[PDB]
């Protein structure tokens, strides 16, 4: 399969600050990249 | 690749040789242009000090 | 002697073996260094700045020297390495070090988690040390992703590393300004309305600075609206530097766009506030002059 | 080991993943193997490794690691380096063009299936051996000609159970190549394994002339040099929180100590004569016993094959029949070797004598003999008490074997232990007497029977390292009037 939803704390990335500082159960980063499906898309569409 | 062996190949393997294939035909062009002779003699004997 | 020497006259002459040597003997002076001292950077810093297009073929061998000590476990000679890294800065990249300059981009964009404020602050120093050279559209990180990582530093409530940060920031928002969203540069307001309380003024001469440049970037009417409300806190060295933003953001963007609302904040009832706005005058009368 | 603001009910709370995070990091190819009971495997996001089920805090740590694509370019640039290899010794190697193939931007983590990374175009035509390992000499270069070759790069990211890189280089040649999806513009290639994880590389496929030397150095530079490579071992140091100590980052050695053999041969003093005058005013000497010194460092293992005078009887004259007597002798010692000590390379000191021993080594023809560009103080093995008197009264020519590391490698490396021995050797081979005096300091310094040296402490080991070191730069002054690195470990 593909695994497809990497685990980004949304409000760290947008907003640099997440509530729960070590605890947050996800990633803490704010790094905008291509993602495993928007290459993918846009390369066929092309 | 040869003075002797180069008309030995067609302008395809011509360029095979360096594979250049847009420049193989100017290259055969080339080749052709450059003089070049063969020739046929016959030795006849005259008498052992002339042979014609 | 050596860096006296060579800063004097140019390093004309200087043949293929000698220079070799000397690159190495200098090479082992810096790591050998046991000392907190200017002695061995200086010295670097003068050598290759006269080696000037000499040093291309040593660019693999210095680096990876400085690299391998910017492992190191003691905070100290990290903190040199950052430094000799700041030093070269420019001939790192004059000399085309596209793996190489690129490299120290991207790895200190690693090194930007540091928790020593002394590392910390000399790879920001770095970090700016290299954006001079390299301009913004072509640095190795995009500052599309650096400015978004600086802003969480902002708050590191230290001396140096705050003094490096608010450099950096002042540097992209002065000329990079666009790679940046409006939003960014809202939130980077609001955290620069809390430096202005760092005891040193070198720091709050550069906040001032660059909200100015903010101001510029983006409209000046957002950016006044959250300096009223400052003024509105007490301890006056936070008014007194709002103050001096105020009038540094009139002074850039036109005084009629700044004059309406501060006059009319004039009317706000209280003391504080009112004399906020008659010091804002001041500064401002004294800044546009004629 | 990695030696205000107020906070949120939930940060004053609730545990640091942070350490959790890079234990699991640490770990990570135990608590990730492929061997499992049930687990249903799945390939992480933008890269190639496998999970076998859903460990978040470890999926965490490697997807940080491989951020913004770093897996293939990773990919990019080790094919890049590749191609500029190819750029350059074209000459050499009859490459008429070099082919980059326009990448799918996915094949590096497609991982049952290939597109090809490099076609090679001849000149005229090479001629091709069947499929080997790059570490295996023997290769005919006769089955076929082709001016299409293929080169393949396949990036691994192994783990504890399985990271063998031969066998899957093999495995992965054999079937890539004998499938039916895998588009090879040729029936011929190679295919270069790197395994991330553990830094290893390796290869198979079908090889043709210069082809082994060529990658087998272009491999162990990019190994070592390649950017993108060092960032990718960066963020790992830094996910981990390691920190070096050794400052300065502590030539062929980091060739030699592998698990490999390789052999040091001394013959410049197996014929020895000791000299004495007469009533007569002329000086008679007479000749004395001899040995071929075989070392392995990364074993400590000496062969003293000492020489008898024996053989003095009527060969005629003493050196190139003593080149003679080394060669057979080594031959001999190959043929008597068990298959897991079987010599691989073996450097003597006579760059003269490797002909003689060259031939006399066809029985045996895997070995890559050199002669070294580092002599090593053997000749200092002469001056020590046991080996010395051994020689000089033996009386049949015969072999013996001693550990010259006495106890050393239960607390230092073969590396180390190498290290300390070129000290020693150098030691007797420069004074001998300050020698004596540095390595045995304490009156009471003892020696165990077995022992070539006395059992010291840490301590004073590193403090008598400096110390002969010392000695050998303050003789080199005495006698004269990187560089300290090659002088203690031999020529230059
Ligand atoms: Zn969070």
């Amino acid at each position: 399969r593909w695994d497809y939803q990497p685990d980004i704390c949304k409000d760290y990335k947008e907003t640099g600050f997440c509530g729960f500082g070590d605890s947050c159960k996800f990633l803490h980063d704010r790094s905008d990249y291509k993602h495993g499906w928007q290459i993918e898309r846009e390369l066929d569409e092309g | 690749f040869p003075f002797e062996r180069l008309y030995d190949l067609n302008h395809n393997e011509i360029g095979e040789l360096i594979r250049m294939p847009k420049m193989g035909k100017t290259i055969h062009k080339y080749v052709h242009l450059f003089p070049k002779l063969e020739l046929s003699v016959h030795l006849q004997p005259i008498t052992r000090s002339t042979l014609k | 002697t050596i860096e006296k020497i060579m800063g004097n006259l140019g390093a004309a002459d200087i043949d293929h073996k000698l220079e070799e040597q000397l690159i190495d003997g200098i090479l082992y002076a810096f790591q050998e260094q046991t000392t907190e001292d200017s002695v061995m950077l200086n010295g670097f810093g003068t050598v290759v700045n006269a080696l000037g297009k000499r040093v291309k073929p040593y660019l693999p061998q210095i680096c990876g020297t400085v690299l391998w000590r910017l492992n190191n476990k003691s905070a100290k000679v990290r903190q040199q390495a950052a430094d000799l890294i700041s030093r070269t800065a420019v001939v790192m990249k004059t000399c085309q070090e596209e793996k190489l300059m690129g490299h120290l981009g991207v790895v200190l964009y690693e090194y930007l988690g540091e928790e020593y404020p002394e590392v910390l602050g000399s790879i920001l120093g770095a970090l700016k040390a290299i954006v001079n050279v390299i301009g913004m559209h072509k640095m190795t990180p995009p500052i599309k992703d650096l400015l978004p990582r600086l802003t969480p530093i902002l708050k590191n409530r230290h001396e140096k590393v705050q003094e490096n940060c608010i450099d950096l920031v002042g540097r992209i928002a002065d000329r990079g300004a666009e790679y940046v969203s409006a939003r960014e540069w809202m939130r980077i307001c609001f955290e620069l309305l809390e430096l202005l309380k760092a005891h040193k003024k070198a720091i709050r001469r550069a906040t001032v600075n660059t909200f100015g440049y903010i101001a510029k970037a983006i409209g000046p009417h957002d950016v006044l609206a959250t300096l009223l409300n400052n003024l509105k806190v007490q301890e006056r060295q936070n008014r007194v530097c709002t103050t001096v933003a105020i009038a540094i953001v009139a002074e850039t963007c036109s005084p009629f766009t700044v004059l309406p609302a501060l006059m009319n904040e004039y009317r706000v009832p209280e003391l504080n506030v009112q004399n906020g706005v008659l010091k804002s005058l001041s500064f401002l009368f004294e800044y546009i002059g004629e | 080991w990695e030696k205000w603001k107020k906070l949120t009910n939930a940060q004053r709370s609730g545990l640091n993943q942070i350490p959790n995070r890079r234990f699991t990091l640490w770990w990570s190819p135990t608590i990730n193997r492929a061997n499992v009971y049930v687990g249903f495997q799945v390939q992480l996001d933008l890269t190639g490794i496998f999970m076998h089920g859903k460990i978040p805090t470890l999926k965490i740590s490697l997807i940080q690691i491989f951020r913004a694509h770093l897996w293939q370019k990773i990919h990019e640039s080790i094919v890049m380096d590749l191609c500029q290899v190819f750029d350059q010794e074209l000459d050499a190697l009859e490459i008429e063009t070099v082919q980059k193939e326009t990448i799918h931007p996915r094949k590096s983590y497609k991982m049952n299936s290939s597109c090809a990374d490099i076609l090679l175009f001849a000149s005229y035509k090479w001629n091709v051996s069947r499929p080997s390992l790059l570490a295996d000499s023997k290769d005919v270069m006769d089955s076929t000609t082709t001016q299409k070759y293929w080169i393949d790069i396949q990036l691994r990211w192994g783990d504890y159970d399985s990271h063998d890189i031969e066998r899957y280089a093999r495995a992965k040649f054999l079937d890539y190549t004998t499938d039916n999806m895998s588009i090879y513009p040729s029936p011929t290639g190679v295919l270069i394994a790197i395994d991330l994880a553990y830094n290893l590389h390796s290869a198979y496929g079908n090889w043709f002339p210069g082809s082994k030397p060529l990658i087998q150095q272009a491999m162990a530079k990019i190994m070592k040099a390649n950017p993108a490579l060092y960032v990718l071992r960066e963020r790992i140091r830094k996910g981990l929180q390691l920190y070096s100590s050794e400052p300065t980052e502590p030539q062929n050695y980091g060739e030699l100590f592998s698990n490999q053999i390789i052999w040091f041969v001394d013959d410049t003093n197996v014929y020895r004569v000791t000299i004495h005058k007469t009533f007569e005013g002329n000086l008679t000497t007479k000749p004395i016993n001899g040995a071929i010194f075989i070392f392995n460092p990364r074993t400590g293992q000496l062969f003293l094959k000492i020489i008898h005078t024996s053989v003095w009887a009527g060969q005629k004259r003493l050196g190139q029949l003593a080149k003679w007597k080394t060669a057979e002798e080594v031959a001999a010692l190959i043929r008597s070797l068990p298959v897991e000590e079987q010599p691989k390379q073996i450097i003597v000191t006579r760059k003269g004598m490797l002909d003689p021993l060259e031939v006399h080594l066809l029985d045996f023809p895997n070995i890559v003999i050199k002669g070294s560009e580092l002599q090593l103080p053997f000749q200092a093995c002469l001056k020590v008490e046991k080996f010395g008197d051994l020689i000089l009264k033996a009386t049949e020519p015969q072999m013996v074997l001693f550990n010259l590391y006495d106890d050393w490698l239960k607390t230092i490396s073969s590396y180390t232990a190498f290290s300390r021995l070129i000290l020693i050797l150098r030691a007797l081979h420069v004074n001998n007497d300050r020698a004596k005096v540095i390595l045995k300091p304490d009156k009471t310094t003892i020696t165990e029977p077995h022992h070539i040296w006395p059992t010291l402490t840490d301590e004073e080991w590193i403090k008598v390292e400096v110390q002969l070191k010392d000695l050998i730069l303050a003789d080199y002054g005495k006698k004269n009037n990187s560089e300290i690195r090659d002088i203690i470990l031999g020529m230059e």
